[PDB]
């Protein structure tokens, strides 16, 4: 579960799971199919791309380090935010009636 | 397939069958044809009024 | 102040917005209505070049001007369809 | 000809030969087919011309310099745009 | 008590009643003025219709003393009755500009009045805030699960509006604005479009600044606020999916539409074009018959 | 370096003028504005035959224009107007450009070759000897999807599986054939499969659509008010 949230995209090859768990490629399936079952994560499971397309984490509580990650997030999309703006005011500028 | 009664496609490259259930036709696209269409015929019968300006 | 402000929908309405089922019936209707006031206007505008607007009107159903009808009726779902994309893509492109 | 020629195969083909580069620039001699692959600035490595790489360095130059927010065009621009229009 | 809660609905009657009260008691430069909250409750939706002031001291220099009249309530009560029978205690109005914690013990004596956990609503008096200037809390008791004990406590409830059908027409009856803050026409929606943008840069930028002050001035972590902004990533969109493609498809779908608008509404423009060079055709025989006309015309008035 | 008057002139100096501009355009190789620029001439020069001699010259020279493009007009154009027997020479380079023959395009500049000269269209009717090899490749590569460099050197009379692999080359810069040679199976493939729907380029042509609409409405706004607004100055009600 820890490995999708310290990600900022939502999806992990089965190579990678192997290796962070310490698992054949058979057993990572056999893994993720237990945990969705549980109610950690939900999702997608492709077998044929050798994806896990993760759709929901679990909320959990924040530490510190945690705190700072999902911080550094907010700066670029306070940028996007900001100069997607820059453009609009200089667009009907002149229409804001 | 000419019935259109289950679509798809036979393909004899391989020997398989495509079973295409998708839905057919944009039925928005489509009725923007028949507008269009009354437009192209208008404008003939705009410029038999500016006849009257020559 | 008190008066005007009747929203918590002052920033939370540009950005928020309708599904796109809901868009996608308006395309439908529109579109579909605009052949029936453009089918009365081709009966019309086999006249207008007779004597007198205001009998035109009558005999061959110029009220209510099925020329501004139409102009009405296409200028509220173009305004409308601008505003549905430039909605949509803003938030596409700020949020992610 | 050559020279031609060059910006010709880049659209062609995206693996030729090393006897096959030679053949088609009209040359008989391999050291001058791999000197001026340098010059047209072309990376032949194991023997096979990458035409690709060349095509992406190539078109981003062209964005690389300012004109560039209308130069792409972007989804929001167009409906801002047509929006003036109608109410000026 | 009742357990059910989920918004304030709060009718415009009540903003301008306590905007009123505090100034014909002209209190300021920090003082303030409580009054009763009325309306219906036991109900999900806390609908808040009328509102009237209490007899409230607040003393500046010590927070922790304060004068209330219990006598009065239960008789302004019993009047409020009079004007209509359907309204008992369910709160109090704040004057603001914000929450205080000395409200924490204001709180413990409307219990004895009310049949429902009682209101709490900030009527901002300066008319501050980006939407609605008024925020509204419900006090609380619960265990704090950081590991503290039982905390009274005023959790946040939602603000919106309804109103009898009969205010309503008043409302717009006193205003004269065109209004920027709600949609009309395209150019407004434009305006709107932009400020609902800013909005959104303004309360980010807040976020940020939060996540900074726990661990660099050490604010004392609260999981509950946190773990809404965990599911801003969950729920979030994402680029280069087939979703985020058929996002580009329906844009293409109509942009189609308004083509074939725009060229309508160009037909139309060209018979229109047509019409009025046919009038000028018609006035060309007119023109021509007034000169000889007005020959006739001039001499006569100046025989006279 | 010019700054023509649109607003202020007679429309047989608007016709003129545009006439021009696609003569010189067209020599410099630049067939994509010659075609927009005589379109125009034709449809301010009227259809009397008052104006007979400037509509036949530029008539000649729009058959011409598409014929350098690869476009080639309609059977439609010829047999609607009445002109038949002056656009002979035209209608003939035609038929011949879009069969491929480079056998009958020989016949073609050469029995007509006199006409033409008149008109100052054979300085680029040479051009088309080329443009004849690659429409007629063309042709391959649409009938055939796949197809070896010896099965297109039989149809053409072309002279080398190595010689169509270059006359392709030269051709695909241009992206007219649209399609790339694999030299080591021995075929060239065309690559259209459309789907361009999905894509963002309808997009794009949409965009410019509106925008010859909105210009539309302005040459209407003005022309319109401007000629009620002396009618009402003047003494006439």
């Amino acid at each position: 579960i820890e490995t999708v949230f310290v990600k900022n995209i939502r999806m992990l090859s089965f190579e990678d799971i192997s290796k962070a768990t310490h698992l054949p490629k058979d057993n990572v399936e056999h893994l993720v199919m237990r945990a969705i079952s549980l109610g950690l994560l939900k999702g997608s499971i492709d077998q044929v791309n050798e994806l896990v397309t993760i759709s929901w984490v679990q909320p959990r509580i924040i530490s510190g380090d945690q705190i700072t990650k999902m911080k550094d997030r907010l700066v670029e999309w306070n940028d996007q935010v900001e100069k997607l703006g820059k453009k609009m005011e200089a667009r009907g500028q002149s229409i804001w009636v | 397939i000419l019935d259109k009664i289950f679509y798809g496609v036979l393909d004899q490259g391989n020997g398989w069958l495509y079973v295409y259930e998708t839905p057919n036709q944009d039925a928005t696209y489509d009725s923007a044809l028949e507008l269009v269409g009354q437009l192209n015929k208008v404008v003939d019968q705009l410029f038999e009024k500016a006849s009257v300006l020559y | 102040k008190m008066l005007m402000n009747l929203h918590k929908e002052q920033w939370q309405s540009g950005l928020k917005m309708y599904d796109y089922e809901e868009k996608e019936e308006s395309n439908l209707a529109a579109t579909k209505s605009m052949v029936k006031i453009a089918e009365q206007y081709s009966k019309r505008i086999e006249e207008e070049k007779e004597l007198t607007e205001e009998e035109l009107k009558t005999r061959y159903v110029g009220r209510q001007d099925p020329k501004k009808h139409l102009s009405e009726t296409a200028d509220e779902t173009l305004e409308n369809n601008i505003v549905s994309v430039l909605t949509a893509g803003v938030n596409s492109v700020a949020i992610k | 000809i050559r020279d031609e020629i060059a910006k010709n195969t880049e659209l062609s083909y995206d693996f030729l030969p090393l006897s096959n580069i030679k053949a088609l620039l009209f040359f008989n001699n391999e050291k001058e087919t791999e000197k001026f692959a340098l010059e047209r600035n072309w990376p032949i490595v194991n023997s096979k011309v990458y035409f690709n790489n060349q095509s992406k360095e190539k078109a981003d130059y062209e964005d690389e310099m300012m004109h560039e927010e209308d130069q792409k065009t972007n989804i929001i621009e167009k409906a801002m745009d047509y929006a003036i229009s109608i109410e000026n | 008590m009742s357990l059910q809660h989920e918004k304030v609905t709060i009718a415009p009657l009540v903003l301008l009643s306590a905007l009123d009260h505090y100034e014909r008691t002209q209190t300021k430069e920090n003082k303030r003025c409580v009054g009763v909250i009325l309306g219906d409750a036991n109900s999900s939706t806390i609908r808040v219709t009328n509102s009237f002031a209490l007899p409230f001291e607040e003393d500046e220099k010590n927070s922790d003393v304060w004068f209330l009249d219990h006598n009065y309530i239960e008789n302004m009560n019993e009047m409020c009755k009079k004007i209509n029978a359907k309204e008992k205690l369910i709160g109090w109005y704040h004057s603001g500009p914000k929450l205080r914690a000395s409200d924490l013990k204001i709180n413990e004596l409307f219990k004895k009045y009310t049949q429902n956990n009682p209101l709490l609503l900030i009527v901002d008096v300066k008319q501050q805030g980006v939407g609605l200037p008024t925020d509204a809390y419900v006090a609380i008791e619960q265990v704090k699960d950081d590991g503290t004990s039982t905390e009274k406590t005023f959790l946040h409830l939602p603000c919106t509006i309804e109103a009898e059908e009969a205010e309503e027409i008043g409302v717009e009856h006193l205003l004269r604005d065109v209004r920027d803050q709600a949609a009309g026409g395209l150019s407004i929606r434009l305006t709107n479009q932009l400020k609902s943008l800013k909005g959104l840069q303004s309360k980010l930028k807040d976020v940020v600044e939060y996540l900074d002050k726990v661990i660099n001035k050490e604010l004392p972590i609260n999981h509950t606020i946190l773990g809404k902004l965990q599911d801003v990533f969950n729920l979030l969109p994402n680029l280069g999916t087939p979703d985020d493609d058929e996002i580009d498809v329906e844009n293409h779908d109509r942009i189609n539409i308004s083509n074939n608008l725009q060229k309508a509404l160009t037909v139309k423009t060209n018979d229109e074009l047509m019409v009025i060079y046919i009038s000028n055709l018609v006035r060309s025989i007119i023109a021509f018959d007034d000169l000889i006309e007005n020959k006739i015309q001039n001499k006569k008035i100046q025989e006279q | 370096k010019l700054e023509y008057p649109h607003t202020d002139v007679s429309s047989s100096l608007e016709a003129r003028y545009f006439f021009y501009l696609s003569k010189i355009n067209a020599i410099q190789l630049d067939y994509s504005t010659a075609n927009e620029y005589i379109i125009a001439a034709i449809r301010k020069a009227p259809h009397n035959s008052k104006s007979l001699g400037f509509l036949q010259q530029s008539n000649k020279l729009h058959c011409c224009i598409q014929l350098l493009m690869g476009d080639i007009p309609e059977l439609s154009f010829f047999h609607q107007s009445n002109m038949q027997k002056s656009l002979l020479p035209y209608y003939h380079l035609t038929k011949a450009v879009k069969l491929g023959d480079l056998k009958k395009f020989t016949s073609t500049i050469t029995k007509y070759k006199q006409l033409l000269l008149k008109d100052d269209t054979y300085q680029l009717c040479v051009r088309l000897r080329s443009n004849v090899i690659k429409t007629g490749i063309r042709i391959i590569s649409l009938t055939y999807k796949k197809i070896s460099l010896r099965d297109i050197c039989l149809k053409l009379n072309l002279d080398s599986e190595q010689t169509v692999e270059y006359m392709v080359s030269r051709a695909i810069r241009d992206g007219v054939i649209e399609a790339k040679i694999n030299h080591e199976d021995g075929f060239i493939e065309t690559t259209e499969l459309l789907n361009i729907y999905d894509s963002e380029d309808p997009q794009q042509v949409f965009d410019e659509r509106i925008k010859f609409a909105n210009q539309l409405h302005d040459e209407y706004l003005v022309s319109m008010r401007y000629p009620e607004d002396k009618k009402t100055q003047q003494n006439e009600k």
